[PDB]
């Protein structure tokens, strides 16, 4: 159609290997960027001496 | 050409945190508020 | 040609009636040189700087005389000079000092709409550099949130000069806000925290402050009661609003538009 | 009509290209826009008007103006400006909360 | 139409009560008795838990709409 | 922002800026759109040297604000100063309105022409005729007849 060339089109440079290719109900609670759960628990026992 | 709008987000980062902190806690010590929000001091925590 | 300003312009005047020296000049410039942008005559760069110099020197004595209405009239003029699209010197001797002098003023008048709309004239000197404008902008964020202990800390650190002609204006915009915040339904606060909090040890200002505000005087007991409960919990007034609302649903559900 | 729609965006654009926001907001408040904007010029008008209100603390209408531009913007093409419209909207929303 | 009728009937009651100044009949007695009961039956002021009950039902009808 | 200098109470200094606006009343008119209505205030001022050149600027600013009723009102205030350069792309916009206003006034008068009629402004009346003569001097007669009927004269 009447495409707008005035606004530059940023290079895609995307990963075309189907990294995720998944459709869920993705919310914002899945990306708290925490270091797993086992690690936190693992250091918990030693930190408190138990 | 959008950095002008971002440097004004510092207020929001506190508003959202204070909203959640007041949403999840019921009676939190004034000093503890600064530590969770990285306020750097308890004296100014009262005003905000 | 017809400088008229080489006499004693450089020296200080303790509230001297030095305006008269300027008056005869700003008239003669326009007959001498046109201070409008005047895109034509791009190569002729010498003429303007004399006009600009007559201008930026205006702020020096002005800001010192506590001249609000006269002040704005000068900021309007000078800025255009810094902004002219004709070729000129990239930066003057007071490039940033004066511009912020205007910006700090806009915040003082509680006009934040123009403050943010004015920063874009400064591309990337807001925070990274331009110590002249970093403080005035920082003052905006601090006031936007409740962080005020920093405001007095910055009140003693000014980039250009004492700038006291504006800090006095902020006093009106701070104390009135602080009192309003404390007005909520809190309990008694003794006259010991509110007294030695901001800058003063044991003045009488609060006594006047309490007088013009509420804070009923008691046995060292100050109250701040807020109910906002009698007014709510009513639908009779909502009844009229609701009736109009539903009828519109009926209106826009039956009749053809 | 049908021609001042394109002009208004263009005249609006030059204001944005520089920091001339102060006098940009004056034109929007005074000039109006045609109802028949071909659904293509309307996309630009919303974006620029979205940013003008964005910088002046008029966030509430900033988000609604852009999102309307988003849905009226072409889908298959104009990918370049989709990123710019998206970028400002997420920043405008973040300020709103 | 219901509001029109309610006003007319209420206006009819007001016309009879003109006997307060210029007596027509010496106070029918019984008519007053019913009028007193009418006032007591007026719905209780809309400021207590009734207001919450109304909203919890007026809004519940809005979901279906 | 050059219009900034309009409040120093200096009659000669004020007018110098007004001279400049007309040349820049199109490139960046917007700033002087509604935040500055002092042009009319000075146009009522007894200071003189003005009240006809401000009207030129006063009507020009209202030209593109759309309020042609205001533009027509102040436009006549310049009198001979305004429409002297009757050859341009701006003169026709107001004149096309002067005929528009006159026709809507003449017709309303015809209902009650026997006294108690509205006092049609003399300056407007002269403008239409001056336009009317320009028709005759142009020799084009077809247009001339109709405007006579529309004006009810």
């Amino acid at each position: 159609d009447d495409e707008f060339e005035e606004f530059p089109a940023e290079d895609w440079a995307g990963l075309d290997e189907d990294e995720d290719a998944h459709v869920w109900e993705d919310n914002w609670d899945d990306d708290n960027v925490e270091d797993d759960f086992s690690n936190q628990l693992r250091a918990e026992l030693e930190k408190h001496g138990y | 050409g959008t950095y002008t709008l971002i440097i004004r987000l510092r207020h929001n980062v506190i508003k959202t945190g204070v909203r959640m902190i007041s949403l999840s806690y019921s009676r939190i010590s004034l000093a503890d508020i600064a530590q969770k929000l990285q306020l750097d001091s308890p004296e100014d925590a009262e005003f905000i | 040609m017809y400088e008229q300003l080489k006499g004693e312009w450089n020296r200080k005047s303790p509230n001297l009636s030095k305006c008269g020296e300027e008056l005869g000049r700003l008239k003669l410039v326009l007959l001498e040189l046109n201070f409008l942008p005047t895109t034509g005559t791009k190569l002729t760069k010498q003429q303007l700087i004399l006009a600009r110099d007559i201008l930026e020197i205006g702020a020096q004595w002005s800001i010192l005389r506590k001249d609000i209405p006269s002040f704005e009239r000068y900021m309007a003029q000078l800025k255009c000079y810094y902004f002219d699209y004709k070729e000129q010197l990239p930066e003057s001797a007071y490039m940033h000092q004066l511009l912020g002098l205007n910006l700090l003023f806009l915040l003082s008048q509680n006009r934040v709409a123009e403050f943010h709309t004015e920063l874009e004239r400064l591309p990337a000197k807001d925070i990274q550099t331009n110590v002249y404008i970093k403080h005035p902008v920082s003052l905006e964020q601090y006031l936007m949130e409740g962080s005020y202990n920093k405001v007095f800390l910055a009140k003693g650190n000014i980039p250009a000069e004492s700038y006291t002609f504006f800090i006095d204006i902020l006093l009106d915009t701070i104390r009135d806000e602080i009192a309003g915040c404390i007005e909520k339904a809190y309990e008694k606060i003794l006259f010991t925290e509110a007294t030695r909090i901001l800058f003063f040890n044991t003045p009488k200002k609060m006594t006047d402050y309490a007088k013009k505000r509420g804070w009923v005087l008691g046995p060292n007991n100050y109250y701040s009661f807020a109910s906002q409960q009698q007014k709510p919990e009513d639908t009779t007034i909502p009844s009229t609003e609701l009736a109009k609302q539903v009828i519109e649903y009926a209106r826009q559900l039956e009749m053809i538009v | 009509a049908d021609g001042q729609a394109t002009l208004l965006n263009l005249l609006l654009r030059n204001y944005l290209h520089y920091s001339l926001y102060d006098q940009a907001e004056k034109l929007v408040s005074k000039s109006v826009f045609p109802e028949q904007a071909n659904n293509n010029e309307w996309a630009r008008y919303l974006y620029y008007t979205g940013r003008i209100k964005a910088i002046q603390l008029e966030y509430s209408e900033a988000r609604r103006t852009m999102t309307n531009a988003l849905r009226k913007a072409p889908q298959h093409t104009a990918v370049g400006f989709k990123q710019t419209v998206h970028k400002l909207l997420i920043v405008v929303e973040l300020l709103l909360g | 139409h219901g509001l029109k009728g309610l006003n007319s009937k209420l206006l009819d009651i007001r016309s009879y009560l003109e006997k307060v100044a210029t007596g027509k009949l010496p106070i029918n007695h019984q008519i007053i008795y019913q009028l007193q009961d009418v006032f007591n039956l007026l719905p209780d002021v809309s400021l207590q838990e009734f207001v919450k009950a109304f909203y919890l039902k007026t809004n519940d009808q809005m979901v279906v709409v | 922002g050059i219009i900034s200098l309009l409040d120093e109470d200096e009659p000669q200094l004020k007018e110098f800026a007004l001279h400049k606006l007309n040349a820049v009343v199109n490139d960046f008119w917007a700033e002087i759109s509604e935040s500055v209505d002092k042009i009319e205030v000075l146009y009522e001022d007894e200071g003189f040297r003005s009240r006809q050149f401000a009207a030129l600027v006063a009507s020009k600013v209202f030209y593109h604000l759309g309020a042609f009723e205001e533009s027509l009102n102040y436009a006549l205030g310049a009198g001979d100063l305004f429409n002297v350069n009757d050859n341009s792309e701006y003169v026709e916009t107001i004149i096309a309105k002067c005929i528009d206003h006159y026709t809507k006034q003449c017709v309303e008068n015809a209902d009650l022409p026997e006294g108690e009629k509205k006092p049609i402004d003399q300056r407007l009346e002269g403008i239409v005729n001056k336009m009317f003569q320009r028709c005759l001097d142009d020799h084009k007669y077809k247009q001339a007849i109709g405007i006579a009927l529309e004006t009810r004269r």
